[PDB]
């Protein structure tokens, strides 16, 4: 949590133009991108967040690690609502963005939103799971897409990956029904998590 | 409200179209709007024929004119308005949807924050030109095709759907008018850009397949008959009787057999009235296709008139005119000697490169490798002393 650089993956699949979270699922997510930046800042103001997309065939680096609210917002405005989620590409690219930073002292966190079922090959995931351990990265999943009808491929992986350490990777399962996604993120741990050490 | 309508639809519906209906309601309740798009589409794929289509559209459109992407909305409506017989009714509905979309997009552009909505409009526009053709008002429909083509092509990026719709409109206009030349140009394009949708019925495919083959008899530059046959549109539809004798003609052109040609044409010239009025073209066409075959095989630079006379079985008067025609097409280039009765061909137009020819090319290129190689080595040795 203390002095942390974050790649946030904002996903705008075809399932994200839905309306599970009223009025529109898209607009409930917009508020969450804004809130995540703020929560992390409120923790420790030397935290930074950068932004990549899950949407399209591939990710697009909209914004690198920065303190300006302005960069996240212009990036946020850029969307395609017929994008599609590929779990694997998003992970891989996030790790790369982390290798270069304004301050390299900062800890390594991936926050990723999942807004559609995940059906990527298993083989890919296994290998990535232990890649992550090499370079010592933790990841929090704000999950509300996957659980609607599809068993969690990521949970076990993250669990195994975590060590005693201040950093704590987590599987966070957040009630997918009408309750407002952003409201529930504020009311669950995301910066109220405790260390594992 | 919407509940009383759902009751009527389920009952007279097939018992195998019954659960499609149940799903509609459930997805609404849960506010899955993606799933909801999907299930709607499943209905209109195969139940556009049935009398219930129209109903489902007034109600569905009014409910889901905001949930689902815009381009989703107009596509459903389109299907309904083919089976709608009245073409003043079709025109009414179109104008209501056109206004609807223009307003909607104003708010909606800003909510998405980015989405091209000028797509929907173009599709609407395309369909209105189509109304007009059916009522035989070729004049109104014409300037609307014009304008469509200009705005579309100014675009640097275009979906398949839009350009496909526009080509469809064109195709229909050209066969109504009885212009063989134009249709052939369109049909090809339409095939290239053709949506991966299987909403496109077999009937539609069969009718087009038929018009394309009739165009290519009559044609102005088609000698590409084999290439045409290799594509799904004709390729699969061969055992049917309509596509028998038809395809037989195409293949008679390839070998240039005059004898098989003559028998087919005598029967069929009565049957299809297009062929009756276009008799000159068709008659020239067998003769030409033979000429291109004789010329390509004999790569020597001169041919007597006597070769042409025998192959095409025509008198010599007619021979030199036939030689003028090839030259006008640009199929061939060269000059005519009347004093010796020769055609000096000086250019051949590339054709389909068969497998045998791949090897032929290679044999000559080795020979010409060696020439460069021999020549450089000896000339280095000659006057070695100076090469500053």
């Amino acid at each position: 949590m203390v002095l942390e650089a974050t790649v946030l993956v904002i996903d705008n699949s075809e399932y994200s133009r839905n309306g599970d979270f009223p009025r529109t699922r898209f607009e409930a997510q917009i508020d969450s991108v804004e809130f995540i930046f703020q929560a992390k800042r409120n923790s420790n103001p030397e935290n930074t967040v950068g932004l990549i997309s899950g949407a399209g065939a591939n990710p697009r680096v909209l914004s690198t690690f920065t303190a300006e609210f302005g960069k996240i917002l212009a990036g946020l405005h850029d969307t395609q609502i017929e994008g599609k989620l590929h779990m694997a590409t998003a992970l891989q690219i996030a790790q790369l963005t982390l290798k270069h930073r304004q301050n390299k002292v900062q800890h390594q966190r991936i926050v990723a939103f999942v807004c559609s079922p995940i059906s990527d090959s298993r083989d890919e995931l296994i290998r990535l799971a232990k890649t992550l351990k090499k370079n010592n990265v933790a990841v929090d999943i704000i999950n509300f897409g996957e659980i609607e009808q599809n068993t969690e491929l990521l949970d076990e992986f993250i669990a195994a990956v975590n060590n005693p350490q201040e950093e704590t990777s987590h599987l966070l399962t957040v009630t997918p029904g009408p309750r407002l996604l952003y409201e529930n993120i504020a009311s669950s741990p995301i910066i109220l998590e405790e260390g594992s050490s | 409200e919407i509940d009383t309508i759902l009751s009527t639809l389920r009952m007279e519906a097939d018992p195998s179209l019954h659960p499609l209906f149940e799903q509609f309601e459930k997805f609404y309740e849960e506010k899955l709007w993606f799933q909801l798009s999907e299930s709607l589409t499943k209905f209109f794929d195969d139940a556009k024929s049935t009398p219930l289509r129209l109903r489902l559209y007034d109600n569905f459109v009014s409910k889901f004119y905001d949930k689902i992407n815009q381009l989703s909305v107009v596509k459903y409506l389109l299907a309904s308005l083919k089976d709608s017989k009245d073409f003043d009714e079709s025109l009414k509905y179109l104008d209501d949807l056109k206004a609807q979309f223009q307003e909607l997009d104003s708010k909606k552009q800003r909510n998405n924050g980015s989405k091209d909505h000028g797509d929907g409009i173009l599709l609407i526009d395309s369909e209105i030109a189509r109304t007009y053709l059916l009522k035989n008002d070729l004049v109104k429909a014409r300037d609307l095709l014009d304008d469509l083509e200009k705005t579309l092509d100014k675009k640097d990026s275009i979906p398949l759907r839009i350009t496909n719709s526009f080509y469809s409109t064109n195709s229909q206009y050209f066969k109504f008018k009885n212009d063989f030349n134009s249709f052939y140009y369109t049909s090809l394009l339409y095939l290239s850009t053709l949506e991966p949708s299987t909403s496109i019925t077999l009937a539609e495919r069969q009718q087009l397949a038929y018009d394309l083959s009739i165009s290519a008899l009559l044609g102005d530059k088609i000698y590409n008959f084999g290439e045409l046959l290799h594509h799904p549109i004709m390729e699969t539809i061969v055992n049917d009787s309509n596509y028998d004798w038809l395809f037989q003609l195409l293949n008679a052109l390839t070998v240039g057999d005059f004898d098989k040609f003559d028998s087919l044409i005598k029967v069929q010239i009565s049957k299809i009235p297009i062929l009756a009025q276009h008799e000159s073209f068709l008659r020239q066409k067998i003769c030409l296709m033979t000429l291109i075959e004789t010329v390509f095989v004999k790569n020597i630079r001169m041919l007597s008139f006597e070769d042409i006379s025998k192959a095409t079985h025509l008198p010599k008067d007619n021979v030199e005119h036939l030689v003028m025609r090839a030259i006008s097409l640009g199929l061939l280039k060269g000059s005519i000697d009347q004093v010796n009765e020769l055609v000096t061909i000086s250019w051949v137009q590339p054709r389909i490169i068969s497998g045998d020819q791949i090897t032929k090319m290679k044999d000559r290129l080795v020979e010409w490798n060696d020439q460069v190689e021999k020549l450089g080595k000896k000339m280095e040795a000659r006057g070695q002393s100076i090469w500053v």
